[PDB]
RNA sequence: CGAUGUCGGCUCAUCACAUCCUGGGGCUGAAGUAGGUCCCAAGGGUAUGGCUGUUCGCCAUUUAAAGUGGUACGCGAGCUGGGUUUAGAACGUCGUGAGACAGUUCGGUCCCUAUCUGCCGUGGGCGCUGGAGAACUGAGGGGGGCUGCUCCUAGUACGAGAGGACCGGAGUGGACGCAUCACUGGUGUUCGGGUUGUCAUGCCAAUGGCACUGCCCGGUAGCUAAAUGCGGAAGAGAUAAGUGCUGAAAGCAUCUAAGCACGAAACUUGCCCCGAGAUGAGUUCUCCCUGACCCUUUAAGGGUCCUGAAGGAACGUUGAAGACGACGACGUUGAUAGGCCGGGUGUGUAAGCGCAGCGAUGCGUUGAGCUAACCGGUACUAAUGAACCGUGAGGCUUAACCU
RNA sequence: AAUUCCUUGUCGGGUAAGUUCCGACCUGCACGAAUGGCGUAAUGAUGGCCAGGCUGUCUCCACCCGAGACUCAGUGAAAU
RNA sequence: ACACAGGUGGUCAGGUAGAGAAUACCAAGGCGCUUGAGAGAACUCGGGUGAAGGAACUAGGCAAAAUGGUGCCGUAACUUC
RNA sequence: AGGACCGAACCGACUAAUGUUGAAAAAUUAGCGGAUGACUUGUGGCUGGGGGUGAAAGGCCAAUCAAACCGGGAGAUAGCU
């Protein structure tokens, strides 16, 4: 979300622990994550998982502790962040199964198909 | 197109029918008297000085007292002047007054700002403060380097110094008109306008519109 | 943080030509005792605008 | 001020019902994905705020699938048209940050009109 | 900077504004005549004027919180038994502020704070 | 050399254009997308990290781009002190040695209360020609000037295919700036509560002091950003590079010599702010003052008595205004501040009593008590009438309008 | 390498990225055996590096509480 | 050089909590430190609290934050045991 | 038992900030090292300047040290300012 920021990884190919080390987009974009695109390095993996310890890749914000905001004024905040890991060329997910709630404002394009993994939207 | 003066009652919420929540800004624009016309002849263009609000008459001097008793005597909390360009409208204080911004979908609005006092350059401008604890004797939030040696000599005449902040005239522009209401004499706009509450905000169609 | 040529006393007087003190040059009368006084304040032997209000 | 809190009092809703912190309630809320419109409901324990006017809000605190949802709403918002009473729960404090930071801890019930 | 703020600093700080002031409201209770600057004569004002208004009620209460104020046995007596019903049928403005000289030591805006309806 | 503090970083910048991006063009070995090169153009913008003291460089990932230089290789009476050139010590090397290295390594005091100039703010005085109270005009001056992505046009023009537009619309972001506190939050030692140790109010109970606000838990107003609104434009005018029309000198040709038409984020305006000390001191509206003499060197005044006007200042109560001045509101014909009343808010069921329990404690009274800077009212307290300053019709010359 | 100029040698690990670090090679400019060589448990306000926790160190500052700075009265310097 | 935040040997050794001569609050006793009053700007000093992130700062985690007691369980490489 | 461990008095001085015309010609504040020993401290003595003393830095020898301070040679000398 914000570079260094360490975020848990919702879906199931992604594993453990990613570090956030680019926000994309801007020429300086400081603290940005709601629905998203960050550059990711990962941290703890598992042995089963599509990717390993220390790969780049891109990922989407779908969790955030700071929250999101709906057009009423009113808040959805989460315990913890968290994103779903994508490719880098073609932004689509590495995984195949998202765990956990996602927020509405995660409805464009490629993550229609993020919310139609998830659980609860 | 003319504009009104109105004072500033406070922000709040309009809760729409879709749940959209838009933050208001409300105006209370009680009706404007036109206490002077100017034209091309006594002048050099073309005005109307209007006045709004009471005062208590005894605040009044004399010459305020004079020139309210030209043209209908109500006298009010001040005097402001709208210029007008092509439309021609006829010369007497108005009875019902945002029936003109009844029609309009967005307003600039002038007010005096809320005043800072003296503000630091970190607060007035911003500046980065340095560093808290490498090193660092007694130079935290304190502007660095004012210019550059020899060659200019001296500092520039715009430079970002610290001094008095707000307390000054300033426009936020395009604002839109979320309601009218000449019942309650009434104008709420969609967010925040200079000013600090029942302070004097003048209130114009927008010109980037 | 230091001067390099000595201010004149010319330069002296106009930087003293604020500090100038100025005087009160009203002073209120009691109605009551004849004695004058500050504005809004007691009548050195105890009075307000026309009653006594400290015996002293 | 005078002016306001009459534009407040008539958009102010008059269904609300007598929430205290530590219930947990359930809040159905207007969610709108293409033409239709539906509602969703969310559940959970509540740290309110007592009435602020039009500007009132509760917190309500969800586990949902393994962590922690935390949402508060405008009470006199249009979006939220039902809050249901469910259970009724019994709280020393206002706002209960700390009574809801830890999990596997649950407020109790009380009987007495809390 | 500070907006729409009440209360006066006097350059120390709130533990020690606490104790001056239950000890000024005492010695102001006590004497119904004091003397002491201006400034602290109007945050007198704010601090005395609350005390005469809880003890118009006559309760075990009303007697321990202003006990718990200005921590004197004679002071709550005297607020509950002289005071309170003496005031009882003015709505606020138990005090006045008579302004004064000034001070002989250094330049201090003087001012005479008393109870407005004494017995004396 | 009777001292001009040295590299790099930080903070703050300002200029040049030999332009990195955006903008306008010519040629292309320019089909389109994407390039190459050159011309014009300085308005705005022009990364974050790993390593190293490093500028630089390499690397990772962005970006529309991560420009080149000047400014004592800008900036130490602004900061740091890692590098470098003090004194300690050691290694490699040289020297018999003391010691030495355009070699390395560990450690190693960075002063100054601003007089003048220059800036950033804010006042006092006088002037502006009778004196005031306002509202303006605008000569000037400053601010702002960035841009991505997606959709439509259109899978169209173009292209064998792959791919893929110009021109023109719409939405949504990034950075930046201004304003604000309705929301969401932060703070909130001036509000409420929990609790530890101790001391005190005779003791129980209840409180109060101190221990960083003792430690915390929330939190009003205000301030605030992370929050929320808005903004940089459109349109003109004159143009640069460039493209032309007509058109001779030169029967042709020719953008040019006469004439005419386009042409960029540059320039002048348009938007915002300051602004008549703009001494070139401007304009408009309104208000107020139209009494007796005396002395006289009269390119002229001075004095006495009577009268203080419009208005201002002072004083007080003060303010979402403020270092102080200044500015705003109010002063009894009064809501200006404090108090008071009612509400709101915020804590969270006070004290006392009764009951249950052996007791800690629980339950009922009781969403109780307390509550700020908030809102709506209310003359209870404080804003006293004098008094002070400012005068008494306002120069000369000329020209018009008047008898 | 407290020793290597070339040099940020080369290879491996750590990192998304590591002129420092650790393990090696030997091409030791210019290690080397009481000017002691190599290793070594414990010890160290010792030098370098990594990680967990933790945080205003930072993104990027915001508010508050005190002492000054500001105003008033009294006294009253200094470098130059 | 000062009515100077420094230095100066020995002796006495209360209560509560505490291992304690630590520390906190108090006894006996002694003081409020020889300029005050306001106001609540920048900036400096000394602190308190911070959304989301958590060393991205920097020469360097400098500084700050953190951990901190008693009893019991449990405890690695290596070792001169 | 221990030039043992933690930690006050006591001895010292590693880091940072403040102070740098200071409260102080080296201190204050927050931490920090030793704290039964090659410890620390009172009183008195002894060592005297090409000399002393030095767990060694050219450190220290009365705010003075690659040769103390005072007086004298002495008005040293100064191709320098």
């Amino acid at each position: 979300i914000q570079e260094q920021t360490m975020l848990n990884v919702a879906d199931n190919s992604g594993a453990r622990r990613v570090m956030c080390i680019k926000v994309l987009g801007g020429s300086h974009r400081r603290y940005a994550g709601v629905g998203d695109i960050i550059k990711i390095t990962i941290k703890e993996a598992i042995p089963r998982g599509k990717v390993k310890k220390g790969d780049v890749l891109k990922a989407v914000v779908v969790r955030t502790k700071k929250g999101v905001r709906r057009p009423d004024g009113s808040v959805i905040r989460f315990d913890g962040n968290a994103c779903v890991l994508l490719n880098n060329n073609s932004e689509q997910p590495i995984g195949t199964r998202i765990f956990g709630p996602v927020t509405r404002e995660l409805r464009s394009e490629k993550f229609m198909k993020i919310i139609s993994l998830a659980p609860e939207v | 197109m003319i504009g009104l003066v109105g004072k500033k009652v406070g922000m709040t919420r309009i809760f729409t029918e879709d749940g959209v929540s838009i933050p208001v800004t409300v105006i209370e624009v009680e009706a404007n008297r036109v206490t002077q016309v100017k034209d091309l002849a006594n002048d050099g263009y073309r005005a109307i000085q209007v006045t709004t609000g009471a005062k208590k008459a005894n605040r009044v001097t004399k010459p305020e007292a004079g020139h309210f008793a030209k043209a209908g005597v109500e006298a009010g909390r001040g005097l402001w002047e709208f210029r007008l360009a092509e439309g021609e409208e006829f010369t007497v204080g108005q009875s019902i007054s945002v029936e003109l911004f009844a029609d309009v979908k967005k307003v600039d609005v002038t007010g005096t700002s809320k005043g800072k006092g003296f503000a630091g350059t970190v607060k007035r401008w911003n500046f980065r403060t340095q560093d808290a604890t490498h090193g660092n004797s007694l130079s935290h939030r304190v502007p660095g380097s004012i210019g550059q040696n020899q060659t200019p000599g001296k500092v520039f005449k715009g430079k970002k110094m610290a001094g008095q902040m707000g307390n000054e005239r300033v426009t936020v522009q395009s604002l839109d008109v979320v309601r009218v209401d000449a019942e309650r004499n009434l104008l709420l706009v969609k967010g925040a306008v200079p000013g600090a509450t029942g302070s004097d905000l003048i209130v114009k169609p927008a010109v980037k519109a | 943080a230091v001067q390099q040529n000595k201010p004149t006393r010319s330069k002296r007087g106009m930087r003293r030509s604020h500090d100038a003190l100025t005087a009160v040059t009203s002073l209120s009368v009691d109605k009551t005792s004849g004695e004058k006084h500050l504005r809004h304040h007691i009548t050195a032997d105890g009075y307000y605008r026309g009653r006594k209000v400290i015996a002293k | 001020s005078n002016i306001i809190k009459q534009l407040e009092q008539e958009q102010m809703k008059q269904d609300v019902p007598s929430f205290r912190p530590g219930d947990t309630v359930e809040v159905k809320v207007w969610v709108v994905e293409g033409s239709k419109k539906r509602l969703q409901a969310f559940e959970g324990v509540v740290i309110a705020i007592r009435n602020r006017g039009l500007h009132s809000a509760f917190t309500v605190r969800k586990i949902s699938n393994g962590e922690g949802v935390e949402r508060v709403f405008q009470t006199h918002s249009p979006v939220v048209d039902s809050i249901s009473v469910k259970r009724r729960g019994a709280v020393r404090k206002a706002k209960l940050y700390y009574l809801r930071e830890r999990t596997g801890k649950a407020a109790r019930i009380k009987e007495r009109l809390n | 900077m500070r907006h729409r703020k009440s209360g006066r600093q006097l350059n120390r700080n709130s533990s020690h504004r606490q104790a001056m002031f239950r000890n000024m409201a005492g010695s102001l209770v006590r004497h119904e005549i004091i003397k002491t600057t201006l400034p602290k004569a109007k945050e007198l004002r704010r601090v005395v004027e609350p005390l005469i208004t809880l003890a118009k009620t006559d309760s075990v209460a009303n007697r321990r919180l202003a006990f718990a104020r200005t921590r004197d046995n004679e002071i709550v007596a005297k607020l509950f038994n002289e005071l309170g019903p003496r005031f009882a049928s003015r709505a606020g403005g138990y005090t006045r502020i008579l302004k004064c000289g000034f001070r002989a030591g250094d330049n201090a805006p003087m001012a005479y704070i008393e109870l407005v309806d004494r017995s004396e």
